[PDB]
């Protein structure tokens, strides 16, 4: 609806906020998974050398 | 009755004008709040029209 009529570009850009803002909120939550993924599959062996245990 | 009627019609109609001429100045300003509002983007083209 941009260029054409109703959207009144700020009220678009108030929603272009909310996409760009909540996708950034995903990036917080996708890394919040990633912190809690590297506390889940982070158990344990080995310490990343490859040798004789 | 008739002479006082038209004389009290035109006294109404003068104050009618200075109402609806002010009502232009509102609706001229409310339009120009849209043309300045649509050129920057807060109001849309239909709130203009």
């Amino acid at each position: 609806l941009l260029g054409t009529q109703y959207i009144s570009k700020q009220e678009y850009d108030q929603a272009l906020a909310d996409a760009q803002q909540a996708n950034a909120a995903v990036t917080a939550a996708k890394a919040a998974v990633e912190t809690a993924r590297i506390n889940l599959a982070y158990t344990k062996v080995t310490s990343p050398i490859s040798g004789r245990i | 009755q008739t002479v006082r009627s038209s004389f009290n019609n035109i006294n109404a109609s003068i104050s009618s004008i200075n109402a609806y001429k002010q009502a232009v100045v509102s609706a001229q300003s409310s339009l120009d709040a849209m043309e300045a509002g649509y050129s920057v983007g807060t109001r849309t083209i239909v709130d203009v029209l």
